[PDB]
């Protein structure tokens, strides 16, 4: 019967389906390691597939996947029990050492580029034609943390330009420097912004950028990691519902 | 057990419940307080199933099937087997559901991230809850309800559906099929568009997001962006869910007879009403 | 924040896009910006190509709804109110059983039905050659081509190669709103409950699991688009944290993660098998398997 042969084919068909599938969703974080970074001896059920490569746009080379994996940061982090399958506690301040939720990763310390070889992102002086077009604009505004205090002043909206939205906001400090905020992470309100993630004092140990027009994947990873951070962390400092709207 | 990456993530916190107690991993999967309550619901859930099995009596998928309260029973309590047993177990499946919701939460906490799976989920319990909880009660009855099993669930929206005739009639069922129906286009031309720009034709330079953007907007004149259709793929889903949920819970409350009576009003609508032609006319 | 509408917008110049081998003659001017569609995506309407297959496309497709519209005008007899009334009601029915696949049908009876699929058929295929040369211009994959395939599949099978093994034109879709959804109840009636169809389940499966996948997937780029989630190429290319916490809420929540290059993968196959799976139920149906319910107790 040909139907009856139709399903039995097609049950075939989604196994190696979901073998291709899996196998290729192996090409990252895999192989498997221990809690101390030998090679762990449960490998799982599928076998890592050939490299494939990748060619990458304007220099910056190439990726094969899997390799050997691109990790290398000294971790600050220590074992909580003998046995695996617990957490690792941090050695020092998770905000500062890139652990845990405030974690990063070494991408390439190069900006993202676009279709045609220019910064992707960019400040809002600087990008051409650029303004708003729509909204509340944050430009001026002041900047609270979630102890309620003002942690800085809104200076200029980084703007990815070939997709053009807001990226980040960049935040002038107490002393006259420069942050970059995630626009996705700030909430820009009528008379302020508020950054939840981060009471003021957190505001200085942001990352900052080197050359101050562009910003490179490395440093907004970095941001990304320590603004992120601040949800867990930065929490005995957070005044509550009550506080925020008592605030006014 | 960890991928190459993992370990600066496995972090003690973000813990709704318990402290530091249940905070920890079993091979990859993480534990936490809900772990627990949703492994507690699931193996109690699974047993009061084999349950049904026996006082039913056969062993096989295609037909063991645990049902509802008859409508004698209403909406109060019913005896095991005689509904009172699917009872039980739709409490197991809620705490189970909700529990692994919330073992999400605990998850995203630990990893700084928006607690957008939880969110998008609770629509799936809640659409659940609708077929299972609200409109029974709403209707009066537990034995309103779909089975548990295979086939016989199928057999309840064949039953349930052609109560009404034609279903497909059912207004906010076709705002909902319009929903799922998008969806998946969107979802296949949103793997598509990536997966062409990260594996071009071969030889050449992996691609950029700018390429999506012309390549769309070649094709149709317009491009959502890749954070749009992320978005995209979210309220499509959900809208999708929502509506679903939303013709069921209007149905057999607000809602009796045949699906397709209802458009009956737009053609009794005066001036146009009495016409002679068309096909109501 | 969410991330689910921004909170400010942000313009610049109208971004005519990247060449590549695109014909440049054929790309139209810059559309108007709309601050609407600027809340949930990208502000910027065009610019469009419309080379030979784009206009045949739109050609053929604008006298499909032609011949489907004047039908429902004739319908209403020519009266505007009797229009908007049965606009749902009315229906371009195929020729009756009796005239088999062959042309010779009257125009108010399956002609005009024919002259309609035809212009269909062109439409949607050409479109098809379309989907594949802006892809080949921007030297991008053919993904978005063989997806298309199998979208194409269940409306083929639907309308022209069923009818055709079939015998007879009567066995396609009519062209109406109500009409449509009267032949798929009647279809599943006389073919003896589609829900014991294999392949319809299978079908509901991946419709289904679309709709769990993209909530999945687009929540959880939401969820990292704190870490620059949504720039999912980058990402592939050069791993940031967003794809680490992407793929390890997912390991720790089910036990199994994925790569933010193969998501694309588990996304296109998942709404690839909905109609691909399908499609296979539908022809399958009255040519081999006469009835679903007869057929599943021979198994
Ligand atoms: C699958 C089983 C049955 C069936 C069962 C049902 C059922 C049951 C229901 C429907 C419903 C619908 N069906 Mg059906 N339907 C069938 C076959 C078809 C065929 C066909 C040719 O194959 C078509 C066109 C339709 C079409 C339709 C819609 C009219 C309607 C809403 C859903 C939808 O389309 O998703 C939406 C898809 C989109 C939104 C795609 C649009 C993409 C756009 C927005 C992208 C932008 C670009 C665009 C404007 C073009 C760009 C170019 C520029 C203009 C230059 N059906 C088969 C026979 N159908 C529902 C309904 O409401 O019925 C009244 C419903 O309940
Ligand atoms: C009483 C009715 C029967 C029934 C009869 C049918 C029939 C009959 C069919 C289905 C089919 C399907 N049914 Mg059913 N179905 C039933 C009950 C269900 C239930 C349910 C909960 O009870 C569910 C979830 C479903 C679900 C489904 C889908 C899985 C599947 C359609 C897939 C799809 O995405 O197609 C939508 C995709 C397309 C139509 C492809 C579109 C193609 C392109 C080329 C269109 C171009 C359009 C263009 C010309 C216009 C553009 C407009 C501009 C943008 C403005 N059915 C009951 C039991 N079902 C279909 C199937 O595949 O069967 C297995 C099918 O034929
Ligand atoms: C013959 C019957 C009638 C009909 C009768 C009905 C009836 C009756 C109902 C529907 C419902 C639906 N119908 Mg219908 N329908 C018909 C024809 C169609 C056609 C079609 C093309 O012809 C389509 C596309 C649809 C489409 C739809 C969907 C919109 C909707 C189902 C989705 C949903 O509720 O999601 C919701 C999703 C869930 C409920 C999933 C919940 C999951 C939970 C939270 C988690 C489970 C976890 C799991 C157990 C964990 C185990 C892990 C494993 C061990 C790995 N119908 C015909 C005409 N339809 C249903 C609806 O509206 O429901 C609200 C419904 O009740
Ligand atoms: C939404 C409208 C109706 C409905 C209408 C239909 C229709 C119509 C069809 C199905 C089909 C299925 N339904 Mg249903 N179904 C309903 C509610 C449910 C619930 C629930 C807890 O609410 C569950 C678990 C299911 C589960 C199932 C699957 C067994 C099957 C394939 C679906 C799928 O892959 O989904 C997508 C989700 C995933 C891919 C995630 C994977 C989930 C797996 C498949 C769950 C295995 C569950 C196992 C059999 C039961 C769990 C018991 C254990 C003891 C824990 N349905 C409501 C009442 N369902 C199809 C079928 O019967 O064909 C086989 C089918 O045609
Ligand atoms: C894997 C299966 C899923 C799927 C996939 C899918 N659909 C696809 C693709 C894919 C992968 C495409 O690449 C192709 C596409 O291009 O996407 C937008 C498409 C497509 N899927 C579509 C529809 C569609 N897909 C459906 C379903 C599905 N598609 C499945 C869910 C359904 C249903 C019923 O669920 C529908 C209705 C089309 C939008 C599109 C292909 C368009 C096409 O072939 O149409 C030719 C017809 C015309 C050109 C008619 C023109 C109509 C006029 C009124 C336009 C007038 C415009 C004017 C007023 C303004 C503009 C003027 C200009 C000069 C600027
Ligand atoms: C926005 C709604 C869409 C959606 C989203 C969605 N589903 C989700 C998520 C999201 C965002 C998850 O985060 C979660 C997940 O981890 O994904 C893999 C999940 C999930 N969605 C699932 C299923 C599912 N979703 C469905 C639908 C949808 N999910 C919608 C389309 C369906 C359908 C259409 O039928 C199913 C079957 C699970 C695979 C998964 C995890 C859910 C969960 O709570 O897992 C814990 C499971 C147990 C502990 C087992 C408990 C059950 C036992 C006690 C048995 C009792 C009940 C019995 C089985 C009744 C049903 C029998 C049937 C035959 C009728
Ligand atoms: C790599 O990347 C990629 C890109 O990029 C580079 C791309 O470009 C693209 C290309 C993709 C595209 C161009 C887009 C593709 C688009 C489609 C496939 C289809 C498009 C579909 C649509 C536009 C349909 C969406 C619907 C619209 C626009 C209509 C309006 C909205 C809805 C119907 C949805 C919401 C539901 C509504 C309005 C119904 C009612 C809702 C409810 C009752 C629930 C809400 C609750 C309440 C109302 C309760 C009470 C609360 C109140 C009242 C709130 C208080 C507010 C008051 C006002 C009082 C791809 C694929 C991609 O891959
Ligand atoms: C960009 O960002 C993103 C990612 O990141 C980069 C992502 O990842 C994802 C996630 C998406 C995917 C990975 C895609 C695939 C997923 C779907 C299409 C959804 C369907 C998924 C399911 C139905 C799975 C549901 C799983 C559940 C509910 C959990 C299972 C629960 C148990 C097993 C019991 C609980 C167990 C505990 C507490 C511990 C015990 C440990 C074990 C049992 C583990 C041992 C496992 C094995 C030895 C391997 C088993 C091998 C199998 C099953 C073989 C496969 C079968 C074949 C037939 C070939 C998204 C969305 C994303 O947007
Ligand atoms: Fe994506």
């Amino acid at each position: 019967d040909l139907a009856s042969l139709a399903i039995y084919s097609f049950w075939i068909f989604l196994a190696g389906l979901i073998y291709y599938l899996q196998t290729e969703n192996m090409r990252e974080g895999y192989p498997l390691e221990n809690e101390d970074g030998t090679p762990a001896a449960n490998q799982g059920p599928f076998p890592l597939p050939k490299p494939k490569t990748f060619i990458l746009p304007h220099g910056r080379g190439t990726l094969t996947v899997p390799g050997p994996e691109s990790e290398d940061r000294p971790i600050a982090l220590a074992r909580t029990a003998v046995s695996e399958g617990f957490p690792h506690a941090p050695t020092g301040d998770p905000m500062k050492d890139g652990v845990g939720p405030a974690s990063w990763v070494a991408r390439r310390d190069l900006p993202e580029l676009d279709g045609h070889g220019h910064n992707k992102i960019k400040p809002m002086k600087a990008a051409a034609g650029f303004h708003v077009s729509a909204g509340k604009n944050p430009i001026g505004l002041p900047v609270r943390g979630c102890d309620l205090e003002i942690a800085g002043k809104v200076v200029d909206i980084w703007v990815d330009i070939p997709e053009q939205m807001a990226r980040f906001l960049e935040v002038e400090l107490k002393d006259g420097s420069t942050r970059l905020l995630p626009m996705q992470m700030v909430k820009v309100q009528s008379n302020r912004v508020h950054v939840n993630a981060l009471s003021s004092d957190l505001f200085a140990g942001i990352p900052t950028i080197k050359s101050p027009t562009e910003v490179t994947l490395l440093e907004e990873d970095k941001i990304c990691g320590y603004v992120a951070g601040g949800l867990m962390y930065a929490a005995p400092k957070r005044k509550s519902v009550v506080a925020a709207m008592l605030a006014e | 057990a960890l991928l190459s990456f993992e370990r600066k993530y496995r972090v003690p916190g973000g813990t709704l419940v318990g402290g530091n107690l249940f905070d920890f991993w079993v091979g990859p999967f993480y534990v936490g307080f809900f772990g627990v309550a949703t492994f507690f619901f699931a193996a109690l859930g699974i047993i009061l199933i084999a349950w049904s099995a026996v006082l039913q009596g056969t062993w096989n998928p295609q037909l063991i099937s645990v049902y509802p309260p008859a409508l004698e029973y209403g909406l109060g309590g019913a005896p095991l087997a005689k509904g009172g047993l699917w009872q039980i177990i739709t409490i197991c499946a809620t705490g189970a559901f909700v529990s692994w919701a919330l073992r999400e939460v605990e998850i995203c906490r630990k990893l700084g991230i928006g607690y957008h799976i939880p969110f998008a989920f609770a629509f799936a319990i809640l659409a659940y809850l609708t077929l299972v909880l609200f409109r029974p009660v709403m209707m009066g009855a537990w034995g309103y309800a779909f089975p548990y099993g295979i086939w016989t669930h199928l057999d309840w929206v064949s039953n349930t559906g052609y109560t009404y005739g034609n279903f497909h009639y059912n207004p906010a069922h076709m705002i909902a099929i319009s929903f799922f129906f998008t969806n998946a286009l969107a979802l296949a031309l949103h793997g598509a568009l990536v997966l062409s720009a990260a594996n071009p034709e071969k030889g050449k330079e992996m691609r950029t997001p700018d390429h999506e953007d012309t390549f769309f907007r070649d094709l149709v004149g317009y491009s959502i962006g890749t954070l749009g259709i992320h978005r995209l793929g979210l309220l499509l889903s959900l809208s999708a869910v929502f509506f679903s949920a939303l013709c069921m819970i209007i149905t057999g409350t607000i809602w009796f007879d045949q699906w397709v009576d209802w458009w009956q009003w737009w053609v009794k609508l005066p001036w146009w009403a009495n016409i002679p032609g068309g096909i109501n006319g | 924040y969410q991330n689910i509408f921004s909170q400010v917008q942000v313009r610049g110049p109208a971004d005519l896009g990247m060449t590549e081998d695109v014909n440049l003659a054929n790309r139209s001017g810059v559309g108007p910006f709309s601050t609407l569609l600027g809340w949930f995506g990208n502000a910027q309407l065009g610019p469009i190509y419309l080379g030979s297959l784009g206009v045949l496309s739109l050609f053929s497709g604008l006298m499909w709804f032609f011949t489907i519209g004047i039908w429902f005008w004739y319908q209403a007899g020519w009266n505007p109110a009797v229009f908007l009334r049965d606009l749902f009601f009315f229906s371009l029915e195929p020729p009756a059983p009796e005239y088999g696949l062959s042309f010779a049908a009257p125009l108010k009876e399956g002609g005009l039905w024919l002259i309609a699929s035809f212009f269909m058929f062109v439409a949607v295929w050409s479109w098809w050659g379309r989907t594949y040369l802006r892809a080949q211009a921007l030297g991008m994959g053919k993904h978005t081509a063989w997806a298309f395939l199998s979208a194409i599949w269940l409306w083929m099978v639907l309308g022209f190669i069923r009818p055709i093994l079939m015998g007879s034109w009567s066995e396609a879709v009519p062209y109406g709103i109500f009409s449509h959804l009267d032949w798929t109840n009647n279809f599943s009636l006389v073919h003896g409950n589609l829900f014991y169809n294999p392949f319809h389940g299978l079908s509901i499966a991946f419709l289904y699991g679309s709709a769990l996948l993209f909530a999945m997937h687009g929540a959880t780029i939401l969820a990292v688009s704190r870490f620059g989630g949504e720039r999912e190429l980058e990402q592939i290319a050069d791993r940031g944290t967003a794809a680490e916490r992407a793929a390890l809420f997912w390991r720790w929540t089910m036990g199994f993660n994925a790569t933010m290059e193969g998501i694309h993968r588990w996304a296109i196959w998942m709404a690839v098998l909905v109609t691909l799976t399908g499609g296979i139920g539908i022809l399958l149906s009255g040519t081999v398997v006469d009835n679903w319910y007869v057929w599943g107790q021979n198994h």
